[PDB]
């Protein structure tokens, strides 16, 4: 969070927070509101995000589903869509949170070893959260999917 | 550490499921009680040194601590525990703004009773510093803010005991 | 207790839990398992789908004339064929890559030969390299050990054994501080003298790396050059410094080698 | 680019979006002792 | 301790020849003497990879391991390299060239400012040579959150 | 540490004996079953990664653990623990190749129990990893031995638990 | 032991054990059978190893030998072939080691501290263990000495 | 640490009061003394190798130590051995020029007792040893001197033990 | 505890399966031992008063300990000691007859060393008395049944050193 | 650690001098004197010939 | 416990020498200070309640330990700290009377930290409060018998700080 962010770079000068830091945390706390609506928003629409996200994935990217592959069958694809999924739940805890401290912790710290340790190819990640993100942006306004289309590119950079 | 945003997350992340109207209402009470927060990390920015100033002529002097054979007896020590009341008052401010007690548990409390406990420090004389800094710290920020921070200042002075 | 809860021996999912992974409790859904062994089977069965039967008949009665049956023979192969291990897919399968004929016997005489020698060149390289290190850390000691150890060192305990290795190894002879504590002067004006003549001038041998070379070729033959600049400057009718005139008779030494 | 550990050719010695802030963040200072960091005194500005 | 017990002989005698000339800095000094075989038989050894941590940051920065991101960070180093990496990242730190620089031998210190900084290292340096095996710091507690 | 030849140089020795001819049948014994444990150990050098993603496959996955609120639910704490798994692998090589477990004494069951009982590993299911680690790697490297690399994994598992 | 010295090289690289030290490691439990020839042979010639490196010993050096000298006594040189008798079971040790760690840790680790402070000579030691070399190179074979006699060199280097 | 001066200043610190005739007499004792610490302390530096050859040899020679499976009992351990009573020679020297054995509390027999425990070191022959360090240092320094060395190695005696 | 029988009944009813050839095969070798077992376990129970009797004198008197200052020097000790080394006799046997040392883990080797390092034991002594009673009692035995209780005794010792 | 250091007898000590012998005797194979048996014997390699 | 008489026969005894003229010494040195010994106890059994009143009296009442929340606010807590004031006085008077503080080693100090660190008494209040019995009882015993008590007491003070 933008709280924790400030209270830990503070925490390493050892120093009370500066006033440039304390205007931030104002106008974070007076945005809440609209940041609540940018997340309810993508909470009520998560099921076309992640099955419309997931048909552009499979349909742009067909070696995933080929014969041999990590995504092959039934189980192995709700599987993936099943991780789109968890993105999409840390993507708007993301949101909430004013920072991408939530969504770092729990998702990108050493997913790159994670995914290399079960043979899946990251860039098909990529590609999926970035198809979430098309969808996502479809279903938002313009500044509004600006934001939200921001902390998926910073999932994406993190990727990749 | 956490905030009660995080919090707010780790609750709502380890059952698995997304945000409920629950947890929007505990985003929207730290959202309410945001600005109150700030203006007093604000106020105690300010102040810090005058704060630290009273507390100790409360608490601490004329005693048998200032005293030759107190803790405080040599300008080494009385610059320590001055130095000491500092990072109280600090911590307590981060405390209080992020609105979750993580940070004193992270940052402050572990290990500081077997510091104490190791030198010789009165663990006595600092609580009563401590609440000295709570009252003072209370009476600038105010009511509100005052019962905020007394659940830090007391939950520094609850790890001590 | 007869029944013991080892972690090592729990092996059924029951700490880490799914709920998928589940008994044979119907007959319906053999489709997700079959028995691996013998002891998980059916009543009647055996591991694979099979009436049991209990493999014990009368062996057919011999003459005593006729030589008795051997142990040791290699089973007949049609047995192990109606057994079915042969086929690579069954379970029991044993790999031709596991047999012990597929190793290098220890007791083989060429092999223990040959493999030596094949030994010996891994080492030839570590080995070559510890020992000539061991020699140049030698002449590095000795000559340490020679140039003069300071007070500080002569404290220290390492060097009061330093001091000790040189006496009975007849290094040299180093100073140090007498039974009383005063320091061994041999002049009473500055301490730490030692006695100067005709055995500082002797080469020893553990001086030198090279332990080859033994004869030097040529006769030197001094004289006195005129040394030009390089002459060091020297304050007139006063005593100059000691040091002055060392440097000035070292810059007028000549030396012509005759071979 | 060194030796992975888990997985193939990933598991270098950085664990992959890790902190620099949590490490560089927390630092050791002696108060009265060669300065580290950063060392703010309330009382140190001269009367 | 010193050297002479646990050595054969001169062993890198090149660093006496190379230090006593003011070629080799005392840091480089500390890199090839933390880089050694020596070193691994007498701390890497017989100590598990978070004692590894512990003594290492009390030889090469003369504290304690300050928090739990460190203990991971140095972890992750120690496994997927070695010691060798291991001991150029606490020479080659913020924190040692700040407090030694080049000309300076690290020495004890007591750190005041994070956490358990000062009791751990008093854990330390009260403790002798193989006075336990038991591990000081083998971690901190269960914080909450990530 | 130590292998099977330190061992028996350790008991000669201590008895201040030579080699006799009991000591010199221990150390044929190692010596004919040396090949075999190098081929292992090339064998498992080989596939490591394989045995490791084949055993959380088998004893991690699809759980309450790597489920939210499991240990494993989140990307650091699944690195942490596949990185865990390889130093088992890794250091139960040592331990068949050397003859004698001390490396895993000496390096490994160390403070573990009370480094894992101190962040909140479940020791449960890392006995089961381990195991099915063992399972794996007998596939691999047959029955002699899988059965030499049992031992050492066994010798793990009887160290956590 | 020569196994030793692999596990510690690739536990302190961290890694599995590389494939050339493994063909070293084939390598030596092939020449097992011949190492153990060998101790064997030296084993069960001590005495005249001991005896008559001994005699070579007193007679290059009679400096130890004569009043005054550290080993004049009838207690005093017995103990110096006890001396001897210990580095000859320690060669015995490196050989079938395959490494010289069994003869640097129980023998030579410290041993220049200990000599000086008992006021022995170590360049006489390093002469006595050349004096066994001597006899152990007549007691054996051209290659056989050559190995064994590299082990005693081994000890000549650590004494000088 | 501190010395005799050191320790007059503390009591006479701790209690707030100035120097007073008895703090005095102790400064003049000490005073009176110190030539006689002084020269003592010379000679030790001068014979440290024969002070500790020549204990070495009243008392561990001619016992099982030397035996195979004793403790001193390789090259490695002897050094550590007569390493060990390096330390005692001197610290025992450092506790005497000060005056105070506050030394011996804080630099040497602090976990020291735990340490030889923990590795085996026989505690009786260690004490044996620094008692024939005793009798030889009182032989060399004499009668006074030999008096106050006897103080300090008793007292690393009675650490010891 | 455990017997040699219920650790057999232990694998196979672990494994939930039958007792097979395997473990037949070890309890046909528990009772073939089981005769020479119990015969050893008569005379040791013929003889324990001696057994200890001259343990202790050659393994602790005329020594250190027994004098002055020694850890055996008053009766109480003294007793307290001897007592300690019927303990262990008894618990050895139990374990020889048994086959299997589970009684010396459960009911001897628990918190022993904590013990004796709280009260002041010295443990080099203790396991040297403890090899004495080996060869005693394997003086007494003979030759098999004296190995049985060798790894018994020496568990005991492994066990506190 | 058979050889006595913790418990700390003086009597009981290794043989350095030729007197001692009528103490002790050597007990097992390896205790021996240079040339000797564990008896008082010279030693015999044993291996000859057969017929 | 031990009082001067049985230390002084300890260590002759432990020494195994039999009473020399510094020992005779000791005895003489406490047989002195005997009678000193015997009134002072019989005084302070005399004035025991009075003791506690003032020092009570002096040293907790009127503050925020008898207030609410304090650790003295109920009935059972104010009765149960001047019990414990009781037994520092009665336990102070067996150490004065004994010359020697091994009592206070084995019935008071031990496991007396642990004990008000479990309960949450405070230490400063209660090292405060001895204080001042040491104040009042020397002020009844006199100068001397009120330097042996303050020795006792002040034995009780380290102990528990
Ligand atoms: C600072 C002043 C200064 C000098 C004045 C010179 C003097 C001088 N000349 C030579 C050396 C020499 N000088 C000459 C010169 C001669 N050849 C002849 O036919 C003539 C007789 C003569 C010139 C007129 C020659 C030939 C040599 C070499 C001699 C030889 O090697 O045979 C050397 C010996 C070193 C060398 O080989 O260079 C020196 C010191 N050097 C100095 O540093
Ligand atoms: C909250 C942060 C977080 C994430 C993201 C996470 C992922 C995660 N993905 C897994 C598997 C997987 N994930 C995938 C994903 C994909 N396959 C493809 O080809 C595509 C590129 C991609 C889908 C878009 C597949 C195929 C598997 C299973 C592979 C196998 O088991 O063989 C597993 C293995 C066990 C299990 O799922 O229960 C975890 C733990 N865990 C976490 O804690
Ligand atoms: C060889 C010497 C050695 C070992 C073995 C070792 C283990 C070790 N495991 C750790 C954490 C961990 N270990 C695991 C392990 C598991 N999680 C699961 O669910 C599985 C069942 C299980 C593995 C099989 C996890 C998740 C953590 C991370 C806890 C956290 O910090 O968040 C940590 C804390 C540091 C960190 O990783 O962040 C250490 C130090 N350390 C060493 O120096
Ligand atoms: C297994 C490794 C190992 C070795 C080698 C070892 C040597 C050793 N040599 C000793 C003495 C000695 N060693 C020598 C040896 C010699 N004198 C000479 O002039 C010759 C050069 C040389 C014989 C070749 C002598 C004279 C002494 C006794 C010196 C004295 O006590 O004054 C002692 C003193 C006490 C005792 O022997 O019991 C030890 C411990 N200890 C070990 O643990
Ligand atoms: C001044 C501060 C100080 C002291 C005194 C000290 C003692 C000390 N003695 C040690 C070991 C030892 N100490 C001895 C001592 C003895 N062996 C004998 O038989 C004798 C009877 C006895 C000496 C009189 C031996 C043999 C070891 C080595 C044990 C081993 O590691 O193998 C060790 C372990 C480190 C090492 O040497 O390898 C320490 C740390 N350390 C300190 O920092
Ligand atoms: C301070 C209290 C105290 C006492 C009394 C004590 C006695 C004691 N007496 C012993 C032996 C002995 N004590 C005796 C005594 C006697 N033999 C007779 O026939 C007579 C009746 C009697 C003499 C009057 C004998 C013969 C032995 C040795 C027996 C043996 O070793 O076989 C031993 C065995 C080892 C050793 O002496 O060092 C101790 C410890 N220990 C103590 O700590
Ligand atoms: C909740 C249970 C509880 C009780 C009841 C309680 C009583 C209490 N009564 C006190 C004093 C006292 N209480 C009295 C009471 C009386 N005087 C009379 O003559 C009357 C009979 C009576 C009033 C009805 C007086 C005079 C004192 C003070 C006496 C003195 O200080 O000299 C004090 C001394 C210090 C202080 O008050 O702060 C306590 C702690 N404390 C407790 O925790």
């Amino acid at each position: 969070s933008i709280v924790t962010k400030s209270i830990v770079n503070a925490d390493a000068e050892a120093r009370y927070l500066s006033p440039g830091e304390l205007e931030r945390i104002k106008s974070f706390v007076l945005s809440g509101q609209r940041r609540l609506r940018i997340a309810q928003t993508l909470t009520e629409n998560r099921e076309m995000i992640v099955k419309k996200g997931g048909q552009q994935l499979f349909q742009k990217r067909t070696d995933v589903v080929s014969p041999g592959g990590n995504a092959y069958g039934e189980e192995m694809t709700a599987t993936c869509l099943r991780d789109l999924d968890y993105y999409l739940r840390l993507v708007t805890y993301g949101i909430v949170a004013g920072d991408v401290t939530p969504i770092e912790e729990i998702g990108l710290v050493g997913v790159k070893e994670m995914y290399n340790s079960l043979g899946t190819p990251i860039s098909g990640v990529s590609e999926g959260v970035r198809c979430m993100k098309d969808v996502a942006c479809s279903l938002l306004s313009g500044e509004d999917s600006a934001e939200a289309g921001f902390y998926f590119d910073y999932t994406l950079g993190a990727m990749q | 550490m956490q905030d009660a945003i995080t919090a707010v997350i780790n609750t709502a992340d380890v059952q698995g499921k997304y945000l409920d109207d629950n947890s929007l209402d505990k985003l929207r009470g730290y959202f309410e009680t945001g600005e109150l927060r700030v203006r007093a990390a604000a106020t105690i920015a300010a102040n810090a040194a005058t704060i630290i100033k009273e507390s100790v002529a409360k608490a601490l002097l004329y005693s048998d601590i200032t005293r030759p054979g107190g803790n405080m007896y040599t300008t080494r020590r009385y610059a320590a525990c001055i130095r000491d009341l500092d990072y109280y008052l600090r911590y307590a401010t981060y405390g209080m703004l992020a609105g979750d007690p993580s940070i004193l548990d992270e940052r402050v409390l572990n290990g500081l009773k077997e510091t104490y406990n190791s030198l010789g420090v009165p663990i006595g004389a600092t609580v009563q510093a401590i609440q000295a800094m709570k009252e003072v710290t209370a009476s600038l920020v105010g009511t509100n803010a005052g019962q905020e921070m007394a659940v830090y200042f007391d939950y520094i002075c609850s790890g001590l005991s | 207790g007869y029944g013991a809860y080892s972690y090592i021996t729990d092996k059924t999912k029951g700490h880490v839990n799914q709920y998928y992974v589940d008994k044979f409790r119907i007959a319906s859904d053999w489709t997700k398992g079959t028995p691996k062994t013998q002891a998980d089977a059916v009543l009647g069965r055996t591991f694979k789908g099979a009436v049991l039967v209990p493999t014990e008949g009368i062996p057919q009665e011999f003459d005593p004339a006729i030589a008795p049956r051997d142990n040791t023979v290699d089973p007949d192969p049609r047995i192990a064929e109606s057994e079915g291990e042969v086929y690579p897919w069954d379970i029991n399968y044993f790999d031709p890559q596991f047999l012990p004929s597929a190793y290098s016997d220890v007791n083989d005489p060429e092999t223990v030969d040959s493999s030596f020698a094949d030994f010996r060149s891994s080492m030839w390289e570590s080995r070559r390299e510890s020992l000539t290190a061991q020699d140049f850390g030698a002449v590095a000691r000795v000559q340490r050990i020679k140039n003069g150890l300071d007070e500080k060192y002569l404290m220290t305990l390492d060097g009061m054994l330093d001091a000790r290795y040189a006496r009975f190894q007849k290094i040299a002879e180093p100073a140090v501080l007498s039974p009383t504590g005063t320091p061994m002067t041999e002049i009473p004006g500055t301490p730490y003298l030692g006695s100067v003549g005709a055995m500082d001038f002797i080469a020893q041998e553990e001086e030198s790396v090279a332990f080859w070379k033994s004869g030097p070729s040529t006769t030197p033959v001094n004289y006195k050059r005129p040394s030009g600049a390089q002459t060091p400057n020297l304050p007139y009718n006063t005593a100059a410094p000691v040091a002055a005139i060392n440097e000035a008779q070292e810059a007028q030494k000549g030396q012509m080698q005759l071979s | 680019s060194g030796r992975p550990t888990c997985g193939e050719t990933e598991g270098t010695e950085f664990v992959s979006n890790a902190r620099p802030i949590l490490v560089d963040g927390v630092k050791v200072v002696e108060y009265w002792g060669v300065p580290n960091g950063p060392v703010p005194r309330l009382f140190g500005g001269p009367g | 301790r010193d050297i002479n017990t646990f050595t054969v002989g001169d062993e890198f005698h090149n660093l006496e020849k190379a230090f006593l000339l003011n070629e080799i800095t005392v840091q480089e000094v500390i890199e090839y003497l933390g880089c050694s075989k020596l070193y691994t038989k007498e701390f890497y050894q017989p100590y598990p990879n978070t004692k590894v941590i512990e003594l290492g940051t009390k030889h090469f920065l003369g504290r304690a391991p300050s928090n739990q991101a460190e203990i991971r960070y140095y972890n992750q180093i120690l496994a997927s390299q070695g010691q060798v990496s291991f001991i150029k990242t606490l020479v080659n730190s913020i924190e040692y060239t700040a407090l030694f620089g080049k000309n300076i031998v690290p020495y004890h210190r007591f750190p005041t400012l994070p956490a358990a900084n000062f009791p751990n290292t008093q854990k330390l340096y009260n403790s002798l040579l193989k006075q336990s095996t038991q591990i000081i710091v083998p971690s901190f507690g269960n914080s909450v959150g990530n």
